[PDB]
């Protein structure tokens, strides 16, 4: 009946509001259908009454005593879906004063959950700049806190993915500067929160072309690309990242790199320091055990081969030289093309190669060690047969042989075990 | 004049399904020393055959129809039956011996034996105990594969088997492999509980279930410090089979299956090989020793003592 | 959702209503959402158990007025929730103390299971994998005999009860029906074939072990002869709420268990009862449909229960303990016939240790050492 009309009148809202609140206040241990019906009615009521809902309506709807917060814990996916719909409808209002309180309440709940997790992890609290009085003293379990944080982050997509909302804590700043503690220690015990934050930030930035044209709305976003590049560089330079997080970061980096050179008007963006940090992170993230990550890094570097200083090109030459001899096939071709894309003025330079130095150091350290006496006669026979006659009689066999020649009861880096040069030298010495 | 003897294409049967010795592996053995023996144990659908195949001479990208160790087929799962029978044998080019094993206390064998002791129920238990003892006395390492966490009945069985073994005592290393792991099982909070339960449930096992094969140092957990665990036992997890923003894949929360399989294979191959008897043994000598041990275990005395108690 | 002990002590709205007792038990893996709680929530269609919420045994009771059914959930060392707590407590606070501790826990769990096997109408066993452990066959074999030694004592405490006549004789309302529930666990219509194969295997294994007999009176439980008694829960995204939330975020950025249970509940609720006997000569089976107060009158008396501890101590780690004791005793005579005295004592101890060992070798070693020392 309410949906039959249109939101262009002044019908009595006090009766409808009190009816909905009364039904919601006594809908805890109800059936699977009654809860869905009540939530649907609330969503329809909120959508029907636009810009006319009093602040008290949403003030008592996002508090710990409110039953709505306890209805999202249902196992059925339909209940969670309708709850998210309710959150979306409430956050999709055009009245700033009635939306500010809801946004502050959501931020306060997220801060409370984060503080609870930090306390349970034996660490001091943080994010005191977005705390709320409604959540001054409360207890959230580890699983409950994680679920609440993820739910709030997912609900924030209503305003984060908007198509053009002038609030004090901007979504970009909230996910890029306010929630900076999730990458310090929470990323090790709770990587889901970090992945969700990065995913929502990426989804919000990809809809605005990573804020390239800007680098009212244009003036406010005049320093977004620099922050994005700095964040990407700092995150990539780390060594305590997860596989999913690293893959997402690499995809974001590749997309940004491909976009940097789509036009020729972005040339001045190659002199700012964030770009240098980003390139450093990309160069330091390669030469890892993962093959797909290395391929993505190589493709990204090959994309914007030009516009880089002599230092970056020099490092790329050494990386390509060490990667030219790999047990795989795609890596060799990718690095070969990247090397071929470098001018002769840098490949033929007399600069020192760091990767070659590390390889030599590892070989020297292994040789200086005491003999192991683990090389079996069969291995020696196979090596001799392959050198003097060319037939190895073995169907990546070097890595398998090296692993079989080690002992755990009684130290070459793992990243260097995929190179055939190191394996060949080790086999010859053995 | 130094070519290898031969290359094995498929695993052979070391012991018939009727608990009978099959001396047919000497054709692929040499006179070399310092051999490594790996055995497996587990329930019916844990996936011991697949793990052994992927760790000996197979790759995940290959097909299940050409594995060295026969795996369960789709038509067999619907019937609730077993595939591996008896004990298998296979040796890779690195002179590493791999031994398979049929499921212990599986209902398939029981049902097959129904239509064929006091009752036909303790026979399966004794066969399982015999296999466990044999693997514990003639193998360098034993890997236990569990479909789910904390069965609570495998620990008692392992202790009972080691207590009734044939025979300055030698105790092979024990590895706890958790197959079909999920995202919830790849968290430090759950890892601590797993290690604590494993350590408290095997305090007097006398086996080497700690100090070796530490997945924490295998780069599985980047920012997890070693002191975060009171006692890191040898436990490994194996997961289930596995413009630009819209192409992002789903979030699994665990490393790739191939990466973990490769890491497990490398760690297993880089393990120690302690002496078994009070003398040096070669491949042929090891085979003869294993045959003698099996013969002695069959006609043993402790087994009869345990049999009259049931 | 209150404890069983806290419920019998305390009704007027449902003082006399025909109800059915359903017991839930089995093993459970280490997970945030237990299988039993989810099962109860799905059957009752309501959030009965809210999410994120000396001895190691517990019995929970819950009544459903919309369906007039009582549920009795059992938790013991088998479940990982209690096992984790037990291990944590044992970590802070000898090869002989741990054995006794585990034996006591097993005995307590067995006693609780026996109690549930006599005051329930329909009971179901859960499992985390499709395959069923054959060890259960032995557990039941070790439980039936136990009730045979406790039945005379149970009927003596419920003599002054309004349960009826058959209840006072068999110490049970009617032969309980056991149901089996498994989980896909990523395995694999194929489901129907797998269920039929599992039912056939279970029936054959139970019949061979003499657990199930033709008469539906002597046996402690029976299974349907023409209906289905095995259910397999398929995989779903309900578990691990984090994964479901992540999937929802990604999407935004871009028969049945109930019927399976009512099929059997409708029989007891209609007073028809159960009839499972194909031994070429079936006989009538006792059955009763008590009310709330009528059922509590007997449940409280059975729960309050001198000689139970003595009878339960005669019944598993008992085999292992006996084997270890026998091995130690046999090894002791060999070392006692082998014996300044330090070398002889060390040699005797080494010979005894190499001869045999078990879970109680400390006592034998101490006795041998004392005997050797006193012999000089
Ligand atoms: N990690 C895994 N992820 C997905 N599927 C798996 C996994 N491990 C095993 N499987 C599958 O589940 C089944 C397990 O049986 P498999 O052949 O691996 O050995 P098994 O269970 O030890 O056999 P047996 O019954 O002889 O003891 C097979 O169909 C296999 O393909
Ligand atoms: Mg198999």
């Amino acid at each position: 009946l309410l949906g039959s009309l249109d939101p262009s009148m002044t019908i009595h809202c006090d009766m409808v509001i009190t009816y909905g609140l009364d039904q919601l206040e006594n809908c805890q241990t109800c059936g699977t259908d009654y809860i869905i019906s009540v939530l649907n009615l609330l969503t329809l009521i909120v959508e029907q009454i636009n810009t006319k809902l009093p602040s008290s309506f949403v003030e008592k709807l996002f508090i710990p005593s409110s039953k709505l917060l306890f209805l999202r814990y249902h196992k059925e996916k339909e209940v969670v879906a309708v709850a998210h719909a309710v959150y979306q409808a409430v956050l999709s209002l055009k009245n700033i004063p009635v939306l500010e309180t809801a946004y502050k309440l959501i931020l306060g709940e997220m801060t409370c959950a984060l503080n609870n997790l930090l306390h349970s992890l034996q660490l001091p609290e943080a994010c005191s700049e977005i705390k709320h009085e409604a959540f001054k003293n409360h207890v959230f379990n580890v699983d409950n806190a994680k679920f609440v944080v993820i739910f709030d982050l997912s609900a924030l997509t209503t305003i984060g993915n908007a198509k053009n909302w002038a609030l004090s804590p901007t979504v970009f700043a909230l996910l890029s500067k306010n929630l900076m503690i999730v990458h310090s220690d929470l990323a090790v015990h709770f990587p889901a929160i970090q992945y969700a934050v990065l995913y929502t930030l990426y989804s919000h930035c990809t809809r605005h072309d990573h804020f390239i044209s800007s680098s009212t709305v244009t003036t406010a976003t005049k320093k977004h690309f620099s922050i994005i590049l700095n964040l990407l560089g700092i995150l990539l330079k780390k060594d305590n990242l997860n596989q999913d997080t690293r893959k997402l970061l690499m995809t974001w980096a590749l997309e940004a790199a491909v976009l940097m050179r789509k036009s020729e008007t972005y040339a001045p963006l190659f002199s700012l320091p964030s770009f240098h940090k980003f390139c450093k992170g990309l160069l330091a993230n390669t030469l890892v055990e993962d093959v797909n990550i290395c391929l993505q890094a190589c493709s990204s570097l090959h994309a914007l081969s030009s516009s880089l200083p002599d230092d970056l090109l020099q490092r790329c030459v050494d990386v390509c030289r060490v990667q030219l001899v790999h047990s795989g096939t795609r890596i060799r071709q990718a690095f070969g093309k990247l090397l071929k894309s470098i001018p002769l003025d840098v490949v033929l330079s007399n600069n020192n190669h760091t990767e070659i130095q590390e390889i030599s150091l590892a070989l020297r350290s292994h040789m200086s060690k005491a003999p192991s006496n683990t090389f079996h006669p069969q291995d020696f026979s196979d090596v001799i047969s392959f050198i003097l006659y060319g037939n190895s009689h073995r169907t990546n066999w070097l890595e398998r042989l090296f692993y079989s020649c080690q002992r755990l009861d009684k130290t070459i880096p793992r990243n260097l075990l995929k190179t055939d040069a190191v394996l060949w030298q080790w086999a010859i010495w053995e | 004049k130094l070519l290898p003897p031969e290359r094995m294409k498929h695993s052979i049967k070391l012991v018939d399904d009727q608990m009978n010795w099959c001396d047919s592996a000497i054709e692929y053995l040499l006179d070399q020393t310092d051999v490594l023996v790996v055995g497996v144990l587990g329930l019916q659908g844990t996936g011991k055959s697949m793990v052994m195949s992927l760790l000996s001479a197979n790759t995940p990208e290959e097909d299940q129809r050409t594995y060295v160790f026969r795996a369960q087929s789709a038509e067999m799962k619907e019937r609730g039956g077993n595939q591996t029978s008896g004990i298998d044998f296979f040796i890779t080019q690195e002179r590493i011996v791999f031994l398979d094993t049929q499921p212990i206390l599986s209902p398939s064998i029981l049902d097959h034996l129904i239509n064929n002791y006091n009752l036909p129920h303790t026979y399966v238990e004794m066969q399982s105990l015999q296999i466990a003892a044999f693997l514990f006395t003639v193998c360098h390492v034993v890997i236990v594969v569990q479909d789910w966490f904390t069965d609570l009945s495998l620990y008692r069985f392992l202790q009972t088997a080691e207590m009734v073994k044939p025979s300055t005592e030698y105790y092979p290393h024990l590895v706890f492999l958790q197959n079909k792991a999920r995202r919830e099982d790849f968290c430090p909070r759950k890892l601590r509980q797993m290690h604590l339960m494993i350590d408290q449930l095997m305090a007097h096992s006398h086996l080497r279930y700690k100090g070796t094969l530490s997945m924490l140092q295998c780069n599985v957990f980047p920012g997890l410090p070693p002191d975060f665990l009171d006692s890191e036992v040898n436990l490994f997890l194996v997961p289930f089979m596995d413009p630009l923003f819209s192409l992002l894949p789903g979030y699994r929360g665990h490393p790739s299956f191939q990466s973990l399989v490769s890491k497990l294979r490398s760690q297993v191959m880089s393990m120690a090989r302690p002496q078994l008897s009070h003398t040096i043994l070669t491949e042929k000598n090891w085979f003869h020793y294993a045959a003698r041990i099996w013969d002695g275990v069959r006609k043993s005395s402790a087994l009869a003592e345990y049999s009259r108690l049931l | 959702p209150v404890s069983l002990r806290d419920l019998l002590m305390g009704e007027p709205p449902w003082r006399e209503d025909e109800i059915c007792v359903v017991g839930i038990f089995g093993k459970t893996a280490l997970r945030l959402n237990s299988e039993k709680f989810s099962l109860v929530n799905t059957v009752c269609d309501r959030q009965v158990f809210p999410l994120f919420r000396q001895d190691y045994s517990l019995l929970q009771a819950y009544y459903s007025q919309e369906s007039k059914v009582l549920y009795l959930l059992l938790t013991s060392i088998c479940d990982n929730s209690q096992l984790l707590r037990a291990c944590r407590a044992l970590q802070s606070g000898p090869h002989a103390e741990a054995h006794e501790f585990w034996k006591h826990q097993e005995k307590l769990q067995c006693l609780s299971l026996l109690y549930l096997f006599s005051v329930c109408h329909i009971l179901l066993l859960v499992h985390p994998t499709c395959s069923f452990d054959i060890t259960y066959d032995r557990v039941f074999r070790a439980l039936d005999g136990l009730r045979q030694k406790v039945l005379p004592l149970l009927k003596t405490a419920i003599k002054d009860c309004p349960v009826g006549k058959d209840w006072k004789l068999n110490c049970r309302p009617c032969p309980p029906r056991l149901l089996f529930l498994f989980q896909l666990n990523g395995a694999l219509s194929p489901k129907r074939r797998l269920q039929h194969a599992l039912e056939d295997q279970i029936y054959r294994i139970f019949r061979k072990s003499r657990v199930l007999t033709n008469q539906s009176i002597n046996c402690l439980f029976t299974v349907p002869a023409n209906q289905a008694f095995v259910y397999i829960v398929p995989g779903s995204q309900e578990e691990d709420p984090v994964g479901m939330l992540l999937d929802q975020l990604r999407s935004h950025c871009t028969f049945t268990l109930r019927e399976f249970l009512w099929q059997h509940v409708e029989l007891v609720l209609s007073k028809k009862g159960f009839d499972d006997s194909v031994g070429r000569n079936p006989q009538p089976s006792h059955f009763e449909l008590p009310t709330y107060q009528k059922w509590i009158s007997a449940a409280s008396k059975l729960y309050e229960v001198s000689k139970i501890l003595s009878s339960i101590k005669v019944l598993f780690l008992d085999i292992d303990t006996k084997f270890s004791e026998n091995r130690c005793q046999k090894a002791l005579p060999m070392a006692h016939s082998a014996y300044v005295h330090k070398n002889q004592l060390a040699q005797a101890l080494r010979v005894y240790s190499q001869h045999a060992r078990g879970p109680a070798f400390h006592k034998y070693a101490m006795q041998l050492h004392e005997d050797c020392y006193k012999f000089w």
